[PDB]
């Protein structure tokens, strides 16, 4: 879900 | 947010995302009140019954976001908390009485077109706008459905303040002067609510006197999301204002 | 009562542009300023 930070 | 809409770009520049470093996850909403202070609901940090007790450490603050998930390459700013301060008499044991907390950023953040602080109300301002019938605005990246997804983008809803008696009669939980409820009456056939994952976000109003946005409440608790005869409950910011003045003046920007 | 330049949005108030539903808030304060 979340994209790479 | 239930029955809301996508936010416009730069519509809520004080909206802050409370983000979990690892597992990297969206904890709650929050709001920017200056370049070093963030406002949120105390229960986003500390909630013993669910074994939740986050440290400065366990956290990240994302400011200037639109997309829930994507890393907003030259728009958002991520920060580190220098310190966490919870309302000493926050009641997690019974009703989330005084559901408020402040976060002081490690380093000051710079304002841009996508990042701008919201004002805190004064006594006068509170008095004239905090009235049953008056509409406020709530934002979040929370549940779209009580149970059914998760939005792609920041959602928004405008909800009317509800008179206390109706607030009180809608639940078995004990309401206090530090709370206010909002939403439509089932007859008013118009809907919408904040929902889980929406906490710590801001309930805001635009003053007709000086046309500045003020934060009146903090998304706190409810029962289900968007159900007839039920209302969202918000932390009464004006009411906890002294506490706020106090920590800022005691150890801050 | 907030920051200083608090609550004035760079892309709205600041350029004199209104958001698509702000008017609903204003008319409830039995119509704004």
């Amino acid at each position: 879900d979340f994209e790479e930070i | 947010i239930v029955e809301g809409s996508d936010a416009e770009i730069g519509m809520s520049p004080w909206q802050v995302m409370l983000f979990r470093k690892s597992p990297q996850e969206l904890l709650c909403g929050a709001s920017l009140i200056s370049d070093r202070w963030v406002l949120t609901a105390a229960h986003c940090l500390l909630y013993p019954p669910w074994d939740k007790n986050f440290t400065e450490n366990d956290l990240l603050v994302r400011i200037g976001k639109h997309s829930r998930t994507r890393y907003e390459r030259n728009i958002e700013k991520i920060s580190m908390l220098e310190k966490i301060y919870i309302h000493p008499r926050y009641n997690w044991r019974e009703n989330l009485d005084r559901d408020i907390a402040l976060m002081k950023l490690k380093k000051p953040v710079a304002f841009s077109d996508y990042i701008h602080p919201v004002c805190l109300p004064d006594r006068e301002t509170a008095a004239s706008l905090l009235q049953a019938g008056y509409k406020g605005r709530v934002t979040g990246w929370g549940n779209l459905k009580e149970t059914w997804g998760q939005p792609s983008v920041l959602q928004v809803v405008n909800l009317p303040i509800v008179e206390r008696p109706v607030c009180k009669d809608s639940t078995r939980i004990r309401i206090t002067d530090n709370m206010f409820c909002a939403g439509y009456k089932p007859d008013e056939g118009k809907r919408g609510d904040a929902c889980e994952g929406d906490s710590g976000g801001p309930f805001v109003m635009k003053s007709p006197f000086n046309n500045r946005w003020y934060q009146m409440g903090i998304v706190s608790w409810g029962e289900g999301c968007d159900r007839d005869g039920k209302y969202g409950f918000y932390t009464h910011v004006f009411r906890l204002k002294k506490w706020i003045q106090k920590v800022i003046d005691q150890f801050g920007e | 009562s907030g920051e200083a330049d608090c609550g004035l949005r760079p892309l709205f108030e600041k350029k004199s542009l209104e958001d698509k539903t702000e008017r609903e808030l204003l008319e409830s304060y039995i119509d704004g300023r």
